[PDB]
């Protein structure tokens, strides 16, 4: 469909475990590359983009036609930090509300390597939000998820609703690949 | 290889249940998170003084150095580093752990600063100072306040007590506390900081602006101590009063540091008397005679024309001297400290001066109205 | 310091305030921030044309901001091509004072601009003052032992 | 329709009409219909419709009809080509607040336009601010502009 979306890429200190092979920073890398390359080809219109995760949320890209630049961003990407989830979608948020075209829909692609650190009060406003907004955030839950099952599921509970169908809170257990379980996942059918 | 944590899985040092937590990090490969556990684990407080944490290195964590953030490996080294005490095999070891760590600047740092915290022991204080010169010109490259940055000023505070540079421990002992919390040091630290630093600001050479310090939060830890002498030793030269600083000789004195250089800090005091003076009094008669000079400081009137040269050559005041009236012209003294209530007598002037303003504004604009444009 | 005056040009102020008045419509009436372009000769800044970037912050929180850098880089090259001998010397936003995260949003200009000027023009026709403000960014080293901070520090401007 | 202005709604792009706080069951597809499904909310009865326009159209008059139990729509603020996120509803400068009354929101009512501000509308924003009953939600009819193609 004619959306843009943005990858919320992490790069805390948690992406250097070899939990995912190689490295959770490795296989996010080769994460990215298949989102990127999915939403390129289901319209040649989409809009890609590339945010970070670290201590402070940084830009590395805003919205655009190519997937070449993402993955020249991600390369530099270096582990540093905490995750700052709630900062993270609504810097996120705000560039996808300056896409370089309003008919587009909105997409945020969440990589969450590492325990969100609030109060469920703050997810659950945050949910609301991008619901009013018709703001879509699909958020795979790897890394710690024994941890983050909960806080996540009133994420999407809240911005999906009833029938919602609109956000995925896909948890992959720890195995070979993350993006091995991307391709049957519902966020590039 | 990892065998020795099988074998303190049974038979270990710490907890085997500790160790099999540590285990299960290994398997499931969580890096980071081991680090945190280990973190928790290196400063053991069972087996800290035992010499099995050495081999904790070779056989665990040099395994796992390869990927494994250089900033949090350096101070796990530290304290590695601890427990063994020779010195000389000590350099050898952070030499090495110092080439490991170099993509991290932040652990370059930590590292420079332990080789130059076990070297000052040594007493070979020109390399320290090789070391101090060019940790700290790194320091300032990086941006923004570390947690490498309190380590450093302690170990470079600690340099400057050792030669007697009381005016660079001032400035460096300053910039520690201003790099971590106050309320996480113990009350111990505390208050033996808080006099180390006010026993220098009154050693330290052109160390005169005592109201900034007599407001830092670690003095506060004084209040009640048997050191408060202390601080009415600082309240003296932040007032000038020459008196009370001869009054509390019976308690200044007992100090080593303070009795040995006591011609020195009666010079001191003397020039922030003569600072009080021209403070105090308002810019319409700030012509003090020999004799006030003299006598609030308790210092004979041919001395006086001395006492003002230094006080004019360092900068602390600005004027001239009228040797034939036995008198000086003071035009400037250095701003100091305000309480509130001296703020709201500054306001109040702000008030009689905006008010002159604009009565001319109105002045002007009343007389030259047909000429306004 | 390395800005001993900044002579903002009168395109400049119109620019922007035609950048207010085209984003702070029917939308929103926040500050908007651009991109300024200009000259150096000696030691005084020639800030002479800006061209406006997508921008927008939240009004509770200061460290949430976003400015589309890539789009200053293809605008850039953009008036580059018009006019090579102006390159980018700062740039600015309409809000009536600075902001808490203006030294945030500076890094990410020192990156086009290592002396980056910051010009804070106010829309609002101010009575006496000049409604340009322009500010630098230095290292304040304090003497209390306070960790030293990057602070905005002023720098006379001119029309 | 009135004389001489057209229903514009099939001028519209319906893929690129979006909706904002729209309950799923019920959404912008079924509001533009003529038919009785409705655009209910789920956060709020606050509401905030897109309508892009495929080209430049004057509007001359719109039927924003609700049903009669009281969801229907008694505060509406409509902004013209945007360069709104349900904060500016609140503080901001609409083209025409309307205050939809229960003869505007029945099935006949038709609510007069500025025509004077509406002349250059390649995209509009319409906001309901309050409902008539004061119910927790809301729910629209076949919401439609009627005017002429800029031309």
């Amino acid at each position: 469909v004619l959306e843009s979306t943005m990858v919320c890429v992490d790069n805390s200190e948690y992406m250097r475990n070899g939990d995912f092979l190689p490295t959770r920073l490795q296989a996010q890398q080769d994460a990215v590359n298949i989102v990127c390359h999915s939403k390129t080809r289901s319209n040649p219109e989409n809009n890609v983009g590339l945010i970070t995760l670290a201590n402070d949320c940084e830009v590395l890209t805003t919205l655009t036609p190519d997937t070449g630049r993402i993955l020249s961003k991600l390369h530099t990407v270096q582990p540093k930090g905490k995750i700052t989830f709630c900062t993270g979608i609504r810097v996120a948020h705000l560039a996808l509300k300056h896409r370089q075209g309003k008919n587009h829909k909105m997409r945020i692609i969440a990589f969450v390597g590492s325990p969100v650190e609030d109060n469920e009060k703050d997810l659950v406003k945050l949910a609301k939000r991008l619901k009013k907004e018709k703001v879509n955030v699909d958020i795979i839950n790897f890394g710690e998820e024994e941890v983050n099952t909960e806080k996540l599921t009133a994420f999407v509970n809240t911005l999906n609703g009833k029938d919602g169908t609109g956000s995925h809170l896909v948890t992959v257990p720890p195995g070979p690949s993350l993006a091995d379980a991307l391709i049957s996942s519902p966020i590039l059918a | 290889v990892p065998g020795f944590l099988q074998q303190s899985q049974n038979s270990g040092p710490g907890q085997p249940a500790v160790w099999h937590r540590l285990e299960e990090l290994y398997t499931k490969k969580l890096w980071h998170q081991l680090t945190l556990q280990v973190l928790d684990f290196v400063q053991d407080p069972c087996f800290a003084q035992g010499d099995g944490l050495i081999k904790l290195y070779e056989n665990f964590i040099s395994e796992f150095e390869h990927r494994v953030n250089p900033l949090s490996l350096v101070e796990i080294i530290l304290h590695v580093v601890r427990q063994m005490t020779d010195p000389n095999v000590a350099l050898t070891f952070l030499e090495k752990t110092r080439e490991k760590v170099k993509s991290s600047d932040e652990a370059v740092i930590l590292c420079k600063t332990a080789i130059g915290a076990l070297k000052l022991n040594i007493g070979d204080l020109q390399v320290t100072k090789e070391t101090i010169e060019d940790v700290e010109e790194m320091l300032n490259n990086l941006p923004g306040v570390t947690s490498v940055h309190s380590r450093f000023y302690d170990l470079s505070s600690k340099y400057y007590q050792t030669i007697g540079n009381h005016a660079s421990y001032y400035k460096d002992a300053l910039r520690f506390l201003g790099c971590v919390d106050i309320k996480d040091l113990p009350v111990s630290e505390q208050q033996e900081r808080a006099f180390t630093l006010g026993l220098a600001g009154l050693l330290g050479e052109g160390v005169f602006n005592f109201g900034e310090l007599l407001m830092h939060p670690v003095l506060e830890s004084l209040r009640n101590t048997d050191r408060q002498w202390l601080i009415d030793t600082l309240y003296a030269f932040n007032s000038g009063n020459v008196e009370r600083f001869q009054t509390l000789k019976t308690a200044w004195g007992q100090q080593p540091d303070l009795a040995a250089n006591e011609a020195q800090l009666l010079r001191k005091i003397q020039l922030l008397c003569l600072m009080e003076m021209t403070f105090t009094r308002p810019a319409n008669h700030r012509q003090l005679t020999f004799e006030e000079i003299a006598k609030s400081a308790k210092i004979t009137v041919n001395e006086v024309e001395l006492l003002v040269m230094k006080a004019l050559s360092v900068g602390l005041v600005k004027g001239s001297i009228d040797e034939v009236d036995k008198r000086v012209h003071m035009t400037w003294v250095q701003p100091r400290v305000l309480d509130l209530q001296q703020i709201k007598g500054m306001k109040d002037r702000l008030e009689f001066w905006c008010t002159d303003v604009k009565s001319m504004e109105m002045l002007v604009e009343h007389q030259a109205h047909d000429i306004l444009t | 310091l390395a800005v001993q005056k900044v002579v903002v040009h009168p395109l400049v102020l119109l620019s922007v305030v035609d950048h207010f008045n085209r984003i702070g419509k029917v939308g929103n009436q926040k500050r908007v921030v651009g991109v300024l372009l200009g000259s150096w000769q000696k030691k005084v800044l020639d800030v002479s044309n800006s061209f406006a970037v997508p921008f927008d912050e939240d009004d509770k929180d200061d460290s949430v901001w976003f400015l589309d850098h890539d789009y200053l880089e293809n605008m850039y090259g953009m008036f580059k091509k018009v006019n090579a001998r102006e390159r980018i010397v700062g740039w600015y936003h309409t809000g009536p004072k600075l902001h808490k995260n203006d030294i945030a949003i500076n890094e990410l200009m020192k990156r086009y601009c290592p002396n980056s000027v910051l010009v804070i023009i106010d829309v609002k026709p101010k009575d006496l003052g000049l409604p340009t403000e322009a500010y630098i960014s230095v290292e304040e080293v304090h003497d209390d032992g306070t960790p030293t901070s990057k602070t905005f520090e002023h720098v006379t401007s001119e029309i | 329709i009135p004389k001489g202005y057209m229903d514009l709604m099939p001028f519209i792009n319906k893929a690129g009409c979006e909706c904002l706080n729209e309950s799923d069951e019920h959404g912008f597809d079924n509001c533009l219909r003529k038919d009785t499904t409705f655009l209910e909310s789920d956060c709020d009865e606050q509401l905030l419709i897109t309508v892009a326009f495929n080209q430049p159209v004057k509007l001359y008059s719109m039927k924003f009809q609700g049903p009669d139990n009281g969801q229907g729509p008694k505060y509406v603020k409509i902004f013209i080509n945007l360069p709104m996120d349900f904060e500016e509803a609140e503080r901001s400068e609409p083209t025409q607040a309307l205050e939809l009354t229960e003869d505007d929101i029945k099935e006949d009512g038709i609510v007069p336009l500025r025509y004077v501000k509406f002349q250059n509308v390649n995209s509009v924003t319409i906001f309901v601010q309050s409902n008539q009953g004061e119910e927790e939600t809301t729910r629209i009819s076949y919401f439609t502009f009627i005017g002429t193609p800029v031309q």
